[PDB]
RNA sequence: GGCCCCAUGGUGUAAUGGUUAGCACUCUGGACUUUGAAUCCAGCGAUCCGAGUUCAAAUCUCGGUGGGACC
């Protein structure tokens, strides 16, 4: 509400006001993605990318002449991933010149290789839409589709396969219904998809379908007795490390962290030596108003406070690091002032000694 | 996470086949073994060390009575019981070892090139001396044949908006796919001068084909599994392994660990499980064959072993068990033949528990990764630290002293023992290097190992299993292939007398029992030492033995417990004052001093105190064992 | 003053002596980290009241309620 002169005034007058924003998320492609463009980035507050991937095979690229190769891809992952942002990339499934196996191969993939081994996750169907190459493509009867059963299908077989730590945000595309020429009917296919896999009695572990909320919504199951879990691999060249407080027996999430080693070659000269970054933490439910504390739910607990002590545990002895940087919201920077935590560039920032 | 650990072998020499042996095939249910000889057939089993059936087609007529051809494929048949045959005249021929109904069912007017058989049985394919292939139904009824070298990608095309090596054969190799629906032909192109490969469907229908690459060599083998064909290739410094998917593009590679332009390599095998693959190289102017493994799309380089080429010692074949997935099968021109069998295992390390620190070993080529969980936890791949070795190991294993089981023992390939000490050594030898703890700044107070011995034998694997029961003793297990029997061994420590990093390990005595020894576990604690026969028998040894003391493993009633089945693992437990017996099979069957208990188990688990099981239904859970 | 006629979801309506009143407008929820409103899917609504009869009643009877035209 503070009319300003540049980005830093608002920047200073945002940290002070009331509304609490907690960051940006924006769309990008490889190409802008060297080391000046995530300094650039740091200077919004901004948390999360978007890329667009498309493909795992280098040649689908310049048969969808994307114009560029899966490679820069790889090191724009690396590199981010090293800075310390969130990623969510986008699928695309039913590409000409790819079969089905092909599709299930390459989604398999997706996961299995430690290369990618991305955080979020979006998947888009192809639509033939008038306009395109690809619209004269399928009218000249050369490009097909699959049956609506073969891609609940291969929905089915691909929710099977999601990594825990992975959250889904969105199936198929908003588009209007009267304009394209290979439209499923179904605005809905996620319900589908469940049903399909009820069918085949084998089930899913997004984050999104495990969560307090969307699993009280639509099911209606207490949590009742909530513990820890602890997991880590290796993407990128990475040591991860996901923390989480969950109920195992309904399989119920309500709290997580994200948290890792930074890697030996670094942009950040902040980061050098002795530094391990914790890229998010978040705890699921509905929003609760600063000042109040128990409207009932699991929002103030203290719960945040155990996994903040705990992850610095983890990183003074197993990382043995030396100082804990952490990424932040605009807003959010005064809850770490609470823990004791210090301004540093555009990071928050404790001494671990 | 596992390493695979060497279970049994079978050797067999001394066959009196006339001629020399061309190929062989093997009796899944009879369980003998066919052979292709320069004269007949000729039908053994193994354990037996007995012929069944001869037969010549120079007695015959179609072999040259002198002898001039050759076998080019036997392939056994269970329906008819009648084992199909080929010349390299250009005949096929059937016949039955039940009473040598030998009659030709065909022939070409060339030679046959190779056999090839549908992996369902249900089909044959062959290759014909004037680059054409050849299609016929079960009954060698010709379905149709077929030109080798067209002109065309395939009909599986693309929509869109130099030579070969000297050292190559020429001779064109097939496979199937591992559903029987698809094959690929891997010709060499006589018009480039280089190699090329082209796919089919079971329709036969012309699918794909390769694309122009360097190097190419004449291997190749189809991933049981599908949507994978290996190959290999050579680059301007390094000889590697590529793939290819059913599209026919290279996708996925990874090098190999010889230098440039060293050896001769031929084709590649899948076991059963699709899993492990093997690869033989020819020492080009000491052949070798080695056991690769993919963990996390990282390639693990988990066993080896080689051979000399003087003649009779130079292998003549070999194949994997197409019913067990670690079983394999060779055969050397000396006229002998050898089964070699493995099983998975973790090799971790259990000590005193206010001491111990959980510390875990993993082999991969010419080194070791190690991880210490007391204090740590990585993901693999990477590791805590990493011991570097000149030539690849083979197997390793922990000191078995309580309180003191954070010091391990390795064996590398060429009899050589390795012994690394984690006492507070103040400098540390450069074999020692930190993986993902270390870093620009950051830093760990652990303690860390050093070098110690390099210790050798004193009088292809001499010995079998490795076990290190206290600093100066370790245990082996030989074998004989007449009058089946093992043998224990008792390699004291000699004393250092010279280099203080050398000192060869003498037998103190050879303890020999008759039967196989498949399996042996000791418990410090208890200081006792009990193996598992293959039959299931369990059978105590007194390790200090002072006059060979051997005890058939006792009930609480005192008498024998013989396990109903070979057990993948054996174990010790205290289960309240009684020393019972731990151990289950592959088929998630589970028994406790001959009481079966469960079968729903896929692993177990006990560090002193409480056992921990995985149930095939998803679940776990612990007892207090005391 | 009687004769007749009517009383079903919030409204517009089918149905009828027996295991379940079916639609329609309307409203509500999910798909949806682009949507109260869109597309689909899913869901919540009921026989005027009291007496009778009938094994059994919304449909047969009477009474009441309220409403609708008759001299
Ligand atoms: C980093 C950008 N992303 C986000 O912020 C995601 C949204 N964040 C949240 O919803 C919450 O901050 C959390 C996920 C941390 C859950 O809160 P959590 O349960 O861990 O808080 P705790 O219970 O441990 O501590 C409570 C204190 O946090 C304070 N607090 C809550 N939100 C904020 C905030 N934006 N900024 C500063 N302090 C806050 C509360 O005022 C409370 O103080 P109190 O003593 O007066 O009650
Ligand atoms: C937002 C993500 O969806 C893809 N995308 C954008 N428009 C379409 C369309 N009509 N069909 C398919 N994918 C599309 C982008 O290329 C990006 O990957
Ligand atoms: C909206 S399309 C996805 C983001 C961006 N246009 C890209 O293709 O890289």
């Amino acid at each position: 509400g503070h009319t300003s002169n540049n980005i830093y005034e608002a920047v200073k007058y945002s940290e002070r006001s009331l509304t609490k924003c907690i960051g940006i998320t924006i769309e990008t492609r490889p190409d802008y993605c060297m080391k000046r463009h995530l300094s650039d980035m740091l200077t919004y507050g901004c948390t999360r990318l978007e890329i667009g991937v498309q493909s795992v095979y280098e040649d689908v690229a310049r048969d969808t002449n994307r114009g560029h190769t899966v490679k820069a891809v790889c090191e724009s992952f690396h590199l981010a991933k090293d800075s310390g942002f969130k990623v969510v990339a986008h699928m695309m499934p039913d590409l000409p010149n790819v079969g089905l196996e092909r599709d299930i191969e390459q989604f398999t993939e997706f996961f299995e290789n430690p290369a990618f081994r991305p955080d979020g996750l979006k998947l888009y169907p192809t639509l033939v839409i008038r306009g395109t190459g690809l619209y004269e493509l399928w009218k000249s009867g050369r490009y097909k589709s699959y049956s609506p059963s073969d891609l609940v299908e291969l929905v089915a077989r691909i929710l099977a396969l999601v990594p825990p730590w992975t959250r889904v945000y969105r199936v198929q595309r908003d588009i209007p219904m009267p304009l394209v020429s290979s439209g499923v009917e179904h605005g809905n296919l996620r319900e589908l998809a469940l049903a399909r896999m009820k069918d085949l009695g084998i089930q899913c572990r997004d984050v999104r379908t495990r969560e307090v909320g969307i699993q009280e919504i639509h099911h209606k199951v207490r949590p009742y007795q909530v513990e820890l879990v602890r997991r880590d691999y290796v993407a990128n060249g990475g040591w991860e490390t996901f923390l989480s407080y969950e109920d195992p027996d309904q399989d119920i999430l309500i709290g997580l962290l994200r948290l890792r080693k930074c890697s030996e070659e670094t942009f950040r000269f902040e980061l050098g030596g002795g530094v391990s970054i914790v890229r998010e933490l978040h705890v699921y439910g509905s929003v609760v108003p600063v000042s109040s504390r128990d409207p009932t739910k699991f929002q103030h607990q203290g719960f945040g406070m155990l996994l903040m002590e705990e992850a610095e545990r983890i990183a003074r002895e197993e990382h043995g690091s030396g100082k804990i940087a952490v990424i932040s919201g605009v807003g959010t920077r005064n809850y770490y002032r609470k823990i004791g935590y210090r301004l540093q560039g555009p990071y928050m920032v404790k001494m671990l000694k | 996470m596992r390493n695979l650990k060497l279970f049994r072998t079978l050797e067999f020499r001394d066959i009196q086949g006339p001629g020399n042996p061309q190929c062989f095939s093997l009796r899944t249910e009879q369980g003998t073994v066919l052979i292709g000889s320069e004269h007949g057939l000729i039908e053994v089993d193994p354990v037996s060390r007995e012929v069944k059936n001869e037969v010549s087609l120079v007695a015959e007529g179609f072999l040259p009575e002198d002898g001039s051809g050759r076998i080019v494929g036997v392939q056994d048949l269970l329906d008819q019981e009648s084992v199909c045959v080929a010349t390299a005249s250009g005949d096929v021929i059937l016949c039955s070892l039940s009473t040598q109904q030998l009659e030709c069912v065909g022939s070409v007017a060339s030679g046959i090139s190779v056999m090839s058989w549908s992996p369902d049985q249900e089909l044959v394919l062959l290759a014909t001396g004037q680059q054409t292939l050849i299609m016929m139904t079960k009954d060698f009824e010709p379905i149709l044949e077929q030109q080798i070298h067209q002109d065309d990608f395939g009909e599986s095309k693309f929509i869109t908006v130099e030579s070969a090596l000297p050292w190559d054969d020429h001779r064109p190799q097939v496979t199937w796919r591992g559903d029987g629906q698809f094959f690929a032909v891997s010709v060499v192109c006589p018009e480039t001068g280089a190699r090329k490969v082209r796919v089919w469907n079971r329709e036969f229908a012309l699918q794909s084909t390769s694309e122009p690459v360097a190097g190419l060599g004449p291997a190749l083998a189809w991933k049981p599994s599908g949507s994978l064909i290996a190959s290999t290739q050579d680059k301007p410094n390094q000889q590697d392994i590529v793939f290819f998917e059913k599209n026919g593009l290279l996708h996925g590679h990874f090098t190999l660990p010889f230098l440039k332009d060293e050896v001769k390599v031929n084709d590649l095998l899948w076991n059963a499980d699709s899993s492990v693959l093997a690869v033989w190289l020819e020492d080009l102017q000491k052949t070798c064959v080695q056991l690769w493994t993919v963990g996390n799309y990282h390639w693990y380089l988990k066993q080896s072993l080689s051979f000399s080429t003087c003649g009779k010692s130079k292998i003549v074949s070999l194949m994997w068990d197409p019913v067990t997935p670690y079983r394999l099968h060779v055969l050397c021109q000396g006229w002998h033949y050898l089964a070699y069998d493995w099983h998975w295992t973790t090799d971790r390390s259990v000590g005193d528990n206010s001491s111990d620190l959980s510390n875990v070993a993993v082999i991969d080529g010419n080194r070791v990764l190690v991880t210490v969980f007391r204090q740590t936890v990585v993901p693999p791949p990477m590791c805590t630290y990493q011991l570097l070795f000149p030539h690849p190991v083979n197997q390793v294993t922990f000191l078995a002293h309580p309180q003191k089981s954070n010091d391990l023992a390795v064996l590398d390939a060429s009899n050589q023992i390795s012994v690394y000490k984690c006492g507070d050594c103040p400098s540390a030898d450069p074999t020692v290097k930190l993986g993902a703890v270390g870093g620009s700044g950051f830093k760990v107070c652990l303690r860390t190992p050093h070098l110690e011995k390099r210790y050798k034998i004193q009088f292809p694997l001499k010995l079998g299993l490795l076990t290190w029961i206290e600093e100066d003793v370790f245990l082996a297990v030989s074998h004989s292939e007449f009058s089946p029997r093992s043998v224990i061994h008792h390699l004291t420590a000699a004393s250092s007398e010279m280099d203080e990093e050398h000192g060869q390990l003498n037998v103190s005595s050879s303890a020999a029992v008759d039967g196989v020894i498949i399996s042996l576990c000791c418990n410090s604690k208890t200081k006792s030492v009990v193996l598992q026969l293959a039959d299931g028998q369990i059978f105590k040894y007194l390790w200090e033995s002072p006059s060979l003391a051997i005890k058939p493993w006792k009930n609480s009633g005192g008498f024998p417990v013989r396990f109903p089945y070979p057990c993948t693992q054996t174990e010790l437990a205290m289960i309240g004052e009684e020393e019972c017996v731990l151990g289950l099979t592959d088929r998630c069957r589970f028994f406790i001093n001959d009481i079966e208990v469960a079968s729903n188990i896929t692993s177990f688990a006990v560090y002193d105190e409480f056992l921990l099981l995985t149930t095939h239904s998803h679940t776990c859970q612990c007892f207090c064992l005391r």
